[PDB]
């Protein structure tokens, strides 16, 4: 008489591709408290869907055709199109909510909207800003996935999104995930430059991008002392897919993909869960709060002010 | 035309040498094909003129002012390949007096690059016993120094992998005792140099059966196995090793262990102290987060199970006991077989187990801490359902639950998080 | 390989030779070997740039006699090499100073880009990933209008030049052709399909944003209508020399970019020019083939250039600054109508902070505090 409610096999659609709410996740929610919400953000081919799938209910040794979050297929890469649309939803058995996100400012959505405001160009930017603000106001942590280092345009977008957010202020933690890392990026000399650039580029961001999720203490660098870094921000690197002398494998210079994925998952799960509103909330209450926030963000006033400026 | 004949004459070499030098001195900003042609011509000239090349030819060929050193920086792989071929041809000479100067110049360049890296890392210089006057004052960038060191190490394989060269600094001693500073601090910021040094040393030692028969040439190599074992033990006992370096060291250790017992004539080699240090390193390198490393260590220990003292067997018993309960499957079977390979006179002994003591200490430390109040009702319901009814309703779930029950805003060792005993005790207490 | 400023000041061997100007620009990731240097070395087939070798903008020039072509490489804050130095300098030596610093850097980069867009024959944009950022569409939209406000001033300085007639009118030799270069970055014949899809997407996006028009005169740049203008550099072991050396050690212990560029260079070198107009009524496009001294005569005058700063200051962080200023101004009236006096001042400040915030809230907060203090 204490069996679990149900087990989710595949992620559902929390928000339709037309920016419409979809109330269909209450069937898998309970009345428990102390819930954790994780969101993702990134460009078109960064790999947010794969990261979310591997961090929620998947393993690297499994296949990409059975992932909880649909990933880009080989036939789709040749056409230069996107796969994830709208916002997804999935909750693991540990009562951890995972939220996916479509690419921001991606040319695929723009091209699809061409054959369908003053011009059909600021619409994509506003949709991206709306999603960023929503994830920044109803999620406990947000992970930013970057295909390459220093895009120089994501920081400005993040600051602008946080400046136009809906609303003793609450600022969720920010995580910088560098996907498809190489050996050259796994050196202390380059690490210092990376941390310095990240810290100097977000000096007045008001977000919690430091003091938590320190990969230096996760045994990634055995002999690297903590004082070697002026300010270790929350940055993590994810590498590319992976008689006796002649059988020695090649030298990669970076830890195994599975090891880093497991470490990242453990660190994400062992994170804090601060309060969102000025009251305690449960799973159902959190769902209702998120729905109300999305409804308010859609018919907001700051967005119109920013729209007349473009 | 030169290759048509054979190196068994006394043809005029001054004209050919001056022609090659003149073409090399003005081949910096040339095309991609002219450089390759010049390098090929130089290699052919060196090979054709054997034991007759004056020392001045190679003296002015391996100096900073020489353009050859600046031609290896090309992005094309063909240029680097021909440059390496030139180095191989020069180092493949049978004339000791003309080869000693080249070897000394190469060693001096390596020392200069190492000193530059040490200075840039805010550390004093070293390796002053192989320094050269030609590189007294020079500046090498971090990337340039690393590239030069790796290139020289790769070029040394010509003489290191020889099939039988009587030089003062032996290759084995140079890579095992002279370059001992790369494992102190350079192994943290520049692990590529350490990996390259270990790889070349392993490649040179594996071609001579790790110098087991010896333990002129035989008398000179009468103390090589002991040094290899000591180096392996010291390196394995460290705690600041990289994944690639650890994997290479484990492979080398496994190969050496399998070779120690191939014959029965190597029995006296089990009493020397280096063997004890090697065994200690193997025992201390297990019980890590990596699964493949643990499997390799277990296989190596199971290979030479016999010939070990009571202390090593006693420690192995505790290691097998703690590893018997693991979240994996291969680890459990491997350690089970290893334990079954130990006699009853040691498994049933009343000696104290260190691993069990550490587990108990960790549990006590966690219990003495203040309550966390993070155990959700669902976790308790699942635990109760699995204990009273047997159905857990959860598809390695203990580790996931433990990780989800922690907080970063507000300390069991990570290596002990893979054991089901600790996780079960923690869940029951929670 | 010398600086552009150090080249115009200073030729007899190639005083009059027909050449083509090729501009190189775009973003670059943090790596030892930059994409532009490798591109120049591969095209010239020689080690032009040797390996291991106030403002944050730079323009490098290099002449190739074997091919009679001039290359103009551009470096700005977009590249990681300059960004790292800027961050390091800013670390040692306020929310208002950083904004102004970034705005100045962006303005300088925009000015340099505009200068390159008027003295080059063919220009190419690089990128570290297959996907192209749509932000460029806005940058170009904010650049064309800028030249429209600077063109009358540029033609006044080059009036006494032997460039010709069309050059003095359009302030350019001929409509420059833009090329796009991307990198595989581990993605994925599929290459041909990907290139075609990218070209179609780029053409549609640029046409919708009105960046590209039927007339090849008003637009600042055009693209080929029947040839290829998008290239994807495949992965190779050239990068990270350490890895290549390790692979070599392990082994010992046990179209094309050139053609892609000549396809377009042969047209300008043959005086044929370019013709891209399918608006049902094409018109002739101006084109010229100057020499070394002839090109320098105008390049020096254009590089030496009173009113440029004033015109460039009217054009991006401008939107963010305007939004922040508007929000602060709107929030100030609410707090000004809310007010011993310490409690009232604290309440007003808290209300103002919770009402709105931006990048210039310090000025509004100070003004409100001063007004409240002076009202008692
Ligand atoms: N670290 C990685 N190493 C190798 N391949 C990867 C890696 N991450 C992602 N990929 C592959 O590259 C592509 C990235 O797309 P993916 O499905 O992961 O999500 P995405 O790029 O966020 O998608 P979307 O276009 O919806 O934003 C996929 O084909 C995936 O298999
Ligand atoms: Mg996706």
């Amino acid at each position: 008489k204490l069996l679990p409610p149900e087990r989710m096999k595949h992620s559902i659609k929390l928000v339709d591709d037309q920016m419409n709410w979809c109330d269909s996740a209450i069937e898998y929610l309970l009345d428990q408290t102390d819930v954790l919400v994780v969101g993702v953000l990134g460009l078109q081919g960064t790999g947010k869907s794969m990261v979310m799938s591997l961090l929620s209910a998947n393993t690297p040794e499994e296949d990409q055709r059975t992932y909880v979050f649909r990933a880009q297929s080989a036939e789709m890469k040749e056409r230069g199109g996107n796969q994830t649309s709208g916002i997804d939803f999935f909750i693991t058995q540990e009562r951890i909510v995972f939220l996916d996100t479509q690419p921001i400012l991606s040319p695929s959505i723009l091209d699809h909207l061409i054959n369908n405001y003053n011009l059909p160009h600021t619409y994509v930017e506003m949709q991206s800003l709306q999603i960023a603000a929503f994830l920044f106001t109803v999620c406990h942590v947000v992970i930013v996935v970057q295909d390459w280092f220093t895009d120089l345009s994501l920081y400005r977008f993040l600051q602008t999104a946080e400046m136009v957010k809906p609303s003793t202020e609450y600022y969720p933690h920010l995580v910088f995930l560098q996907n498809k890392a190489r050996r050259e990026d796994f050196c202390p000399r380059k690490l210092r430059q990376m941390h310095l650039m990240i810290d100097q580029l977000m000096a007045h961001s008001h977000l919690r991008y430091k003091g938590t999720l320190s990969m230096l203490q996760c045994n990634v660098f055995p002999g690297l002392p903590p004082d070697f870094l002026d300010s270790e921000v929350n940055l993590f690197l994810v590498p590319f897919m992976d008689p006796l002398f002649s059988l020695l494998p090649g030298y990669r210079g970076h830890p195994s993909f599975q090891s880093l994925v497991s470490k990242l998952r453990s660190q994400v799960m062992s994170m804090a869960r601060p309060q969102l509103s000025h009251t305690i909330l449960t799973e159902k209450n959190w769902f209702h709060y998120a729905a109300r926030i999305w409804d308010g963000v859609r018919k907001s006033s700051a967005l119109a002010e920013y729209s007349r400026l473009l | 035309l030169l290759g048509s004949l054979d190196p068994s004459m006394t043809i005029h070499c001054d004209m050919v040498i001056t022609y090659g030098l003149d073409q090399l001195e003005n081949c910096q900003t040339c095309g991609t094909d002219y450089i390759i042609s010049v390098l090929n011509l130089l290699t052919l000239i060196v090979e054709q003129i054997n034991t007759k090349l004056p020392s001045s030819f190679v003296e002015k060929l391996f100096i900073p002012s020489s353009k050859l050193l600046f031609l290896r920086y090309h992005k094309e792989k063909e240029v680097v390949a021909v440059a390496h071929a030139v180095y191989q041809a020069v180092l493949s000479l049978k004339n000791i007096p003309v080869l000693e100067t080249a070897y000394k110049l190469i060693l001096g360049e390596m020392t200069c690059a190492l000193n530059n890296l040490l200075h840039s890392l805010q550390l004093p210089e070293a390796c002053s016993e192989i320094k050269h006057e030609a590189f007294k004052n020079h500046v090498f960038n971090v990337d340039n120094a690393k590239f030069v060191v790796i290139f020289d190490l790769s070029a040394l394989t010509t003489i290191g992998n020889a099939k039988n060269w009587a030089l003062s600094p032996t290759v084995f001693a140079l890579l095992s005792k002279n370059l001992m500073i790369v494992h102190s601090d350079l192994a943290v910021h520049f692990p590529a140099i350490q990996y390259a040094v270990l790889y070349t040393l392993y490649s040179h030692c594996t071609r001579h059966d790790h110098f087991i028969s010896s333990s002129t040439v035989t008398t000179a190599t009468k103390k090589h196995f002991s040094i290899i074992l000591n180096l392996l033990g010291i390196l394995l006992k460290k705690d600041n090793l990289n994944q690639d370096t650890r994997k290479l060291l484990m492979t080398w250790a496994l190969e050496a262990a399998v070779l120690m017992r191939k014959s029965e004539t190597y029995a006296p080699l089990f009493s020397l102290p280096s063997f004890h240090k090697f065994c200690k390193g193997l025992l201390a390198n297990t019980l890590v987060e990596d699964v493949n490393i643990c499997l390799q260590a277990c296989s190596s220990l199971h290979a030479l199970s016999s010939s070990l003292p009571d202390d090593l067997l006693q420690r192995c018993v505790d290691v097998c006991r703690v590893q018997l309960v693991h979240s994996g499957t291969r680890i459990r079977q491997a350690f089970g077989k290893l334990l079954k390979s130990i006699p009853l006179d040691v498994v049933l002994s009343n000696n104290n187990h260190t691993e069990i003591q550490e587990i108990s200490l960790a549990l006590r430390s966690h219990m003495s801490k203040a309550p966390s109040n993070t155990f959700h009702p669902q976790d308790f319901s699942d635990v109760i359902s699995f204990i009273l009814y047997g159905n857990s309703h959860r598809t390695n779930w203990l580790e996931r639950l433990f990780y989800s029950c922690q907080r970063l805003d507000k300390t069991i060792p990570r290596n002990l998080l893979k054991t089901d005993a600790v996780l079960w005790q923690w869940a029951i207490w929670e | 390989p010398v600086s552009l400023r150090d080249l115009l000041m200073g030729e007899p061997p190639w005083r009059e030779d027909e050449i083509c100007v090729v501009g190189i620009f775009g973003k670059t990731a943090l790596r030892l070997n930059s994409e532009k240097f490798s591109l120049v070395n591969t095209v010239c087939d020689r080690q032009v740039f040797p390996l291991f070798r106030q403002d944050y903008s730079l323009l490098q020039a290099y002449y190739s006699q074997e091919s009679k072509v001039l290359y103009l490489l551009l470096t700005s804050i977009c590249d990681n090499s300059q960004l790292l130095r800027a961050c390091r300098a800013l670390q040692s030596g306020p929310h208002a100073e950083a904004h102004e610093f970034w705005k100045h850097q962006e303005k300088l980069q925009c000015l340099s880009l505009l200068y390159l867009f008027s003295v080059c024959h063919i220009l190419l944009l690089v990128h570290p990933t297959c996907s192209f950022d749509i932000t460029y569409d806005r940058v170009f939209r904010a650049l064309d209008g800028l030249r429209q406000k600077v063109l009358p001033l540029l033609k006044t300085a080059i009036k006494d030049c032997p460039v010709g007639k069309d050059w003095k009118l359009n302030c350019r030799p001929c409509p420059p052709r833009l090329l796009f270069l991307f990198q595989l970055n581990g993605a994925l014949s599929p290459k041909r399909r990907l290139q075609h899809a990218l070209e179609d997407q780029i053409y549609r996006i640029f046409r919708k944003s009105r960046v590209l028009t039927n007339q090849s005169i008003n637009c600042l740049f055009t693209v080929p209508a029947n040839q290829a203008f998008v290239y994807i550099v495949p992965g190779s072991q050239e990068e990270d020399p350490v890895g290549m050396l390790l692979d070599q050690l392990r082994s010992h212990c046990t179209f094309t970019l050139r053609e892609f560029l000549w396809q377009h260079v042969e047209l300008v070198l043959s005086k044929k020019g370019f013709d891209d107009s399918v608006g049902r009524n094409p018109q002739p496009s101006h084109f010229e083939l100057p020499t070394y001294q002839k090109w320098i005569s105008a390049a020096s005058k254009l590089y030496e250039v009173s009113k440029i700063l004033s015109s460039i200051k009217v054009l991006f962080l401008d939107i963010d600054t305007k939004f922040s200023e508007n929000r602060c101004q709107k929030a100030l009236p609410m707090a000004h109508s809310a007010y011993v006096h310490k409690n009232q001042l604290a309440q007003a400040l808290r209300v103002y902070s919770q009402h709105a915030r931006g990048p210039a809230f310090h000025k509004y907060a100070m003004q409100l505090h001063e007004d409240c203090y002076k009202f008692w």
